[PDB]
């Protein structure tokens, strides 16, 4: 009883943005926590 | 006829991205946190005080001039926006420039540096040193609310340093459905050379908007929104469905416009997401990165046209760099960045 479960173990990206503008504020690349 | 403010929010990200772009294939196996429109707001900036040849590399590389109509106003209709108490998530971002106070400005350079973006204005005297710094270190860590300290190093800047265009953003965002604390639990990092390690990562059981995108090798990469209470500000999340794949194939294809495409596709399905918390703080150089997308004259001493600023000596970036950092944790992102370009001082 769980749906698809989604890890991020692995380095990842990440994208903060302001949807109405499109503005992408923020970039990350994050390879060790 | 698009909205402004929105037009020129695409080229100015669209320009970060590939500046982001130039900067993680530089550091493939670092952690980097940058800020697209960090570099924007600064290379804008410049694209008055430069002249010639120098000039038009940036505009060319940017993709706009903000000397162009409507061009200026809608970039300042964008900071409105984005810092509107209407967002509920707060944003702050502030430009300024320090020029030496003995520097004989060309004509109509002042007034009109002022009607374009209507900034913070300092005259400065770089050869009392110490105190110099002291100025814009304490404009940064002001407008950055505490976070970026101490942007410029001891030495960054002299006495032969002429103009410092810098910007200072800030973010202080709340999840719209923030993880549980309990739910917090320590979990394997995949290291990028092979090894694992444990790190607390934060879980969550919701329906977030889910889209699963190919990449033109035919690998599949997974892209998640996570939204802060405003639902105006959320972040994208992207991460690859094997583990052999490497970030770099998802980064190197990265783009504006692949990013609305995202946002696009996706829809609401069941999801627990476990991500791992984090705090990163990173420092890059501008330089190289740059240089890569055709500014290379500002950098080039001979060859840089400062014309439009001053004339009574020749001038070119000494160092370009910015400073960026950001908490991720159970309840939202704070991030804060601080870029700036140096004349004169390296």
């Amino acid at each position: 009883m769980a749906p698809e479960e989604i890890i991020m173990d692995r380095p990842f990206l990440f994208v903060v943005r302001h949807n109405p503008t499109g503005t992408v504020l923020f970039m990350g690349q994050v390879m060790e926590p | 006829v698009h909205h402004p403010p929105s037009y020129v929010a695409h080229l100015a990200s669209d320009f970060g991205v590939r500046v982001f772009q130039q900067v993680a294939q530089a550091s493939k196996d670092r952690n980097v946190v940058f800020s697209p429109y960090g570099v924007a707001s600064v290379l804008a900036m410049l694209q008055l005080t430069t002249g010639g040849e120098t000039q038009q590399q940036i505009q060319a590389a940017m993709g706009f001039k903000i000397d162009d109509k409507g061009m200026a106003p809608a970039l300042r209709h964008l900071y409105k926006e984005l810092m509107g108490p209407w967002n509920k998530d707060e944003i702050s971002t502030t430009d300024a420039i320090f020029v030496q106070r003995d520097l004989k400005l060309v004509q109509g350079f002042m007034p009109h540096f002022f009607r374009l973006f209507r900034s913070t204005v300092k005259q400065v005297d770089f050869s009392e040193v110490e105190r110099a710094r002291f100025i814009i270190n304490d404009w940064v860590k002001t407008h950055t609310k505490g976070m970026i300290s101490n942007l410029l190093g001891k030495g960054a800047v002299d006495q032969l340093t002429r103009l410092v265009l810098v910007n200072a953003l800030y973010f202080n965002g709340q999840w719209k459905t923030p993880f549980p604390d309990s739910s917090t639990h320590r979990r394997l990092f995949h290291k990028s050379d092979g090894s694992t390690v444990s790190v607390p990562m934060m879980a969550q059981t919701n329906k977030f908007n889910y889209t699963e995108f190919t990449t033109p090798d035919g690998h599949y990469y997974d892209i998640l929104e996570l939204p802060y209470h405003g639902d105006t500000l959320s972040m994208f999340i992207a991460a690859p469905y094997e583990k052999e794949v490497p970030l770099s194939a998802l980064t190197n294809i990265l783009s504006a416009q692949l990013i609305s495409h995202w946002k696009g596709n996706m829809t609401r399905l069941p999801r627990l997401l476990v991500l791992p918390k984090f705090s990163l703080e990173t420092e890059v150089d501008l330089r190289k990165p740059l240089e890569n997308l055709g500014m290379t004259d500002m950098f080039r001493q001979f060859q840089a046209d400062f014309t439009s600023l001053s004339d009574q000596e020749p001038l070119h970036v000494a160092q370009a760099l910015q400073k960026v950092k950001i908490e991720v944790n159970e309840s939202g992102t704070v991030p804060s960045s601080s870029t700036a370009v140096i004349v004169s001082a390296r």
